[PDB]
């Protein structure tokens, strides 16, 4: 459970970052790995 | 002319019922990846595909919007325009003025549709009992439909073949450069972007159209899950309607051949003329 | 966006085909659904972008005791389309019982094209009014349709059944088709058959394959209507646009049918626009007066010179047309329609508002009421017993007509901010 | 341009650097891996090119690297990664591409670094993939023995659930990487060699495109802290295996 | 590596004999085995590299009461392969004890092709299900095969076995198939009979040769599942690397097949996506929603706008996938096959994971349920009675497909962190 709580944590970090990085081509990754929107209820 | 003058109408049949309840939401709660991905999904699947022309075609917002000509609460609603990117040769000829020009009768015009199609949801929702809402409803109706039809085939049609004219005419770029800036002067001019405090009256005749789809709406849906909170507020709307659409005739019969607008929005009538002159002494 | 269309009956399988047909023939299309190469316009209004770049028509059939069926089927136009909507009396209580019992399963056929159309506009129907095997299952039907679906809009091509005497319980069946008419539809396009039949005999000489020619003229009257729709336009591309404007009053939606030519087999534009507005180019046949008038022209037409010729109209003052509330005749303008060749060029389509056909109404109550005096040709059958064993369904039919006709009258008067 | 295509073939250099160097081929390249796999998982002092050399060539000629010409496959040879101690079994493998024709002059060895470096970075990304569908191999073998267990069927259920999140982002990135780091870089480029009509050209093009997919990657300077974050991911994965 | 394919049943050597056929007309060879002069790609995926340049298919071949057999025999296409692997009732009982006896004797056959391939990567099962022959002989072959080899991965080829009614015992030989279909195999691609039926319908007007175009459309499906293998790709050119991502649940594993043109006897990157997601281009036929799909693309496709298609299909947003732990609609782009002629270029087939296969597993148990409380269509023989005296292998599939509804049901719904 804590090792699952850990990685949904990091990975949220991580997309936080990734949203404004590049103009284009990082900004469609985070398309890419999210289309539930889980991290919009997960925030 | 298929997007500004918006002779491309299925474009726009689809693209407002799916663009609208996003536009709908306040500034800074809209991003233009979402807007930019719904309009290229519309206009692909869309019968306005023929040519690459069309993938110039962007959208952007004004911020200033009214005043510039001699609010920003809402994007979308008070703020929506479409940028279109030039070669250098179409530098020359239309600049970024002329596409600024080209976008403020585009948002007129958008207002035209918007209001149109807030009208016929009202009008789906009593497919209830009541003659004045019915009149209400189809002067508002009879009215915004003449101003459209005006516009259409007054100035859209017959200027667009005017400049397919003239620079089958041309004989230099001096010559191109004055049909087109003759074009779009009298495009706007005839419009009712004319008169340089813009017919205020205008304005406030179409924010009571507004008022009248939104409330008219949100009483139907209570009503379906008085006759003052029905048939008072209806005649209220109609004073205040009556006043500016008595004022707007007003105004525009000072103007003016170009009077012929007045002549056909009052065709038979009833009730639209009240008093020849009003006037105190001294 | 996307409408779905339905016919049903014989003579609602015949026009819905010649419509079919004449719409393959005006496209630039094969009758299998292959494009030609020639090919643009709007091609999503009914037609299903299918598998194999097929344009099939989006059609509900529905038949009983199939006769015309089977000529259908074995046509060139069966492989333009065939969605599989085939689905097995001439009196409405017969048709009303035999429609009740399968309604679930045409109501699967119905769920089919709905699930299978991404979007929904409108819903057309194509019914024969008293047409023996139509009346009773389209009223039921329409009657399923607007139950199920209050979010969309229902248009019904109609005819005005009588050619002047013959069938005894006619005025029965229409006149509870009429009451379903009324209260379950909400625009309604009439014709006449007496009308259509003194116009064909009027411009030829036959009076045989009346049928046949007037598949012609209807199929020439719903492509007018849709050619805004079909063909890049700019007003009423949808069909709710186009019938908002032509209703001030929700029970007030029946819809008048001219043409201006009227032979088929340079003018100017004031010129066709005054002879649509006559009433013997009107091929459909106290005051009696227009609520409102909208016109479509299709054809090489000088652009320029409208609004002069809307001044001239205007001048000429042909019609008084409406105390209360300010309407209009109101002019749309379309070209001619390109892909298939074109004779006869400059064609007008009309649709109005007009209290005339509470004439025609009150004739067929006048023939309902001395069949009902005489009570000689109710031709009482269990179906009409069982379906209502008072027949108070004539009753309530004849309560709401005799509003509309009021509703009519009244609307004439200087005041109908009264109702009645 | 003709006779340096043509008598030092410039082109079938460039699509061996995909193939091999970019391990675009695929085929070569798992078969390679899976057959390379239990030396990679044993330390790495112990471990020689003797090995490596060998295994490549079983590799060679069971795939379709076999009917190539022989200069590319001859250009392709092993390498071992820098060597330092610290016995990283799966760390050790790299490929030198040897240039030393006229052509060096377009292959020059600043940008084959390169290539090593997105060689190295979908080395990782490669062996990972690799460990996390042995997980979700683990499920399908063993779990059919495991219903006649009624304890351990929850913390099991727990582990599905828990596999599939890294599958997808295992598998989300690596379309991402697919389909516009190696197939729009790859067509842009070919667009941009195929009409050059320079030696400039080519070099000037071939440059920014391997710059290009540094972007595309969490490889640039301002993109380390990206990649900290996805690094964190493929310590749980391990984690997870145990 | 190497898969080695297997084929019981009259309906899976006709399938098998058809694949192989389509492959041999796909590749540059003969149908004798010999390469072409224009040929490259990977062909060992299930050839092998015979002993006179042939590339053999690897291939099992498994029959009882030759009929077919006979026919494949006195074919050119024994030339291409035969490894000699012929080796020879209509219940799942009776097929289930034939396959007992003779079990050491096919498992020689199984070895000699083990044996013979240096590596080993999967075992495809071509087998009918309720096919008379194949049932029972089929659901035991799978049962010692996942016994003998854990090491590797099973598919099945299945369809669903029901003309709509006629044969009273085919529930109780498809549920038992079912069970064994559930709890020894790895991956499970179901057919509809009735869906390809009513395809097979719809595109033309056969519906008599209908094994012979169904034929045609599976080794079409089953060719286009393996290009991305027997071409040079990139991704899933193993079979388990294909099978990993669609499978969050090891019981969830039942995978759905469609396809984007639906008759074969410039369009743009999204569309054919978006076509490919609708239902009815699925060949296959409370809320009922995927939990992953994945596509193939084989075609002449534009590569450089996949990025704003994947962008526009994701703002058309068609399907609310799942609840918890978040998969996706995946794509993967091959390039079309070379070495033969290519009409209809543009085609692509779907594999996805939904849960609305449940209640077609639901019909088939409503069915036996009736049949099983009615009581006169078991057919009691000696068979069933000897194999089970109580008939209790009915009630362990009978919870099994009940565990197996429940798992669907509560995967649909938002919570499965608990399981059931």
């Amino acid at each position: 459970r804590i090792l699952t709580h850990f990685y949904q944590g990091i990975v949220q970090q991580f997309l936080v970052l990734l949203t404004t990085s590049s103009d284009e081509s990082l900004r469609f990754l985070s398309f890419r790995l999210d289309f539930n929107e889980h991290y919009k209820a997960r925030e | 002319k298929r997007y500004f003058l918006m002779d491309q109408g299925d474009f726009f049949v689809h693209f407002m019922d799916l663009a609208e309840e996003e536009l709908r939401k306040p500034v800074e709660d809209i991003t233009p990846p979402r807007l930019e991905a719904l309009l290229e999904l519309a206009l692909r699947m869309s019968t306005a595909n023929t040519d690459p022309f069309k993938d110039d075609l962007k959208i952007d917002l004004m911020p200033h919007d009214l005043i510039t000509q001699l609010e920003l609460a809402l994007s979308g609603l008070e703020a929506f325009s479409f940028d279109y990117i030039v070669k250098w040769p179409l530098s020359l000829i239309i600049n970024r003025k002329a596409l600024t020009r080209y976008q403020m009768l585009f948002r007129h015009m958008f207002y035209c549709k918007h209001v149109e199609r807030q009208l016929c949801s009202v009008w789906i929702s009593n497919k209830q009992w009541f003659a004045g809402a019915f009149t209400l409803r189809q002067r508002m109706l009879n009215f915004v439909q003449n101003i459209q039809y005006y516009m259409m085939f007054e100035v859209m049609e017959p200027t667009w073949h005017i400049l397919e004219k003239n620079l089958k005419s041309a004989s230099n770029i001096d010559d191109v450069l004055g049909h087109h800036t003759g074009f779009l002067d009298t495009c706007l001019k005839d419009c009712m972007l004319t008169n340089p405090e813009l017919l205020k009256v205008f304005s406030k005749l179409m924010s009571v159209c507004v008022m009248f789809t939104n409330c008219m709406q949100k009483f139907t849906q209570s009503m379906k899950l008085l006759v003052s909170g029905f048939e008072a507020t209806i005649n209220k709307f109609d004073k205040n309607f009556s006043a500016h659409l008595l004022d707007l005739l007003a105004r525009l019969s000072i103007y003016s051949g170009m009077a012929s607008v007045i002549s056909r929005l009052d065709f038979n009538g009833f009730y639209t003329e009240r008093l020849e002159r009003l006037s105190a002494e001294r | 966006r996307e409408i779905i269309t339905l016919q049903l009956g014989q003579c609602g399988n015949q026009i819905g085909f010649e419509f079919w047909k004449q719409l393959c023939a005006e496209h630039g299309i094969s009758p299998e659904g292959i494009v030609e190469e020639f090919a643009t316009d709007r091609k999503d209004v009914f037609f299903y972008q299918a598998d194999d770049e097929h344009y099939i028509p989006r059609a509900v059939l529905l038949d009983l005791e199939p006769r015309v069926i089977h000529s259908i089927l074995n046509s060139p136009y069966a492989k333009l389309y065939n969605p599989e909507n085939i689905y097995l009396g001439n009196n409405w209580a017969s048709g009303f019982s035999q429609g009740e019992k399968i309604h679930e399963d045409i109501f699967d056929i119905i769920d089919r094209e709905a699930d299978g159309s991404d979007s929904l506009e409108g819903f057309v129907l194509c019914h024969s009014i008293a047409g023996g095997t139509g009346s009773g299952l389209g009223s039921y039907l329409l009657e399923r349709l607007n139950d199920r679906y209050p979010k969309k809009l229902v248009q019904t091509y109609s005819v005005f059944p009588n050619q002047d005497e013959d069938v005894v319980v006619q005025p029965y069946n229409s006149l509870l088709t009429l009451k379903r008419l009324t209260q379950n539809a909400d625009c309604v396009v009439v014709l006449d058959n007496t009308a259509l039949n003194r116009i064909a005999t009027d411009r030829l000489h036959i009076q045989n394959p009346s049928f046949s020619q007037i598949n012609q003229l209807v199929s020439t009257i719903m492509s007018a209507s849709t050619t805004t729709l079909r063909y890049p336009g700019y007003m009423n591309n949808d069909l709710i646009g186009l019938i908002a404007s032509l209703i001030p009053t929700p029970r007030l939606h029946f819809l008048m049918t001219g043409y201006t030519p009227l032979t088929t087999d340079k003018t100017t534009v004031l010129d066709v626009m005054r002879r649509l507005l006559q009433p013997k180019n009107v091929m459909v046949s106290t005051n009696h007066c227009y609520i409102a008038i909208l016109n479509i022209i299709q054809g090489e037409v000088d652009p320029t010179q409208v609004h002069k010729s809307l001044q001239r109209i205007r001048e000429r003052k042909l019609a008084n047309f409406i105390p209360w509330g300010p309407a209009s005749i109101q002019v749309a303008l379309s070209r001619k329609s390109p892909y298939l060749p074109s004779a006869h060029r400059v064609s007008g389509l009309m649709m109005a508002n007009h209290t005339s056909i509470s004439s025609l109404f009150e004739r067929t109550c006048r023939q309902y009421d001395k069949l009902r005096k005489r009570e000689a040709f109710l031709e009482q059958f269990r179906k009409e017993d069982m379906f209502k064993d008072n027949f108070d369904e004539m009753d309530t039919s004849r309560e709401i007509v005799q509003q509309l006709i009021d509703e009519y009258h009244a609307a004439t008067r200087p005041d109908y901010i009264s109702w009645g | 341009l003709d006779v340096l295509n043509k008598k030092y073939s410039l082109l079938d250099h460039m699509q061996a650097m995909r193939r091999y160097l970019l391990l675009g081929q695929g085929d070569f390249i798992r078969h390679l891996m899976d057959l390379l796999k239990p030396e990679l998982v044993r330390p790495a002092t112990t471990l020689y090119q003797h090995n490596l050399t060998g295994i490549l060539e079983t590799a060679v000629r069971a795939t379709n690297a076999q009917f190539d010409s022989p200069e590319i496959l001859r250009r392709l040879d092993v390498r071992l990664l820098e060597v330092s101690p610290g016995d990283t079994g799966w760390d050790v493998f790299s490929l030198d591409y040897h240039v030393d024709g006229p052509i060096a002059t377009v292959f020059t060895r600043e940008c084959m670094s390169h290539y090593l470096r997105v060689f190295n970075f979908l080395w990782r990304a490669k062996r990972m993939e690799y460990i996390l569908t042995d997980i979700r191999k683990g499920h399908m073998c063993n779990a059919k023995l495991l219903r006649n267990m009624p304890e351990f069927s929850g913390v099991l259920h727990q582990c599905h659930i828990l596999a599939s999140e890294m599958v997808h982002f295992i598998h989300q990135m690596q379309y991402y990487i697919t389909f516009e780091v190696l197939e729009c870089s790859w067509d842009e480029l070919w667009n941009k060699v195929q009409q050059a009509q320079d030696l400039d050209h080519i070099i000037a093009a071939h440059e920014v495109f391997l710059d290009t997919i540094i972007s595309r990657c969490l490889l640039d300077s301002d993109s380390r802290a990206l990649l900290n974050q996805l690094r964190a991911v493929f310590d749980q994965i391990i984690e997870l295996q145990n």
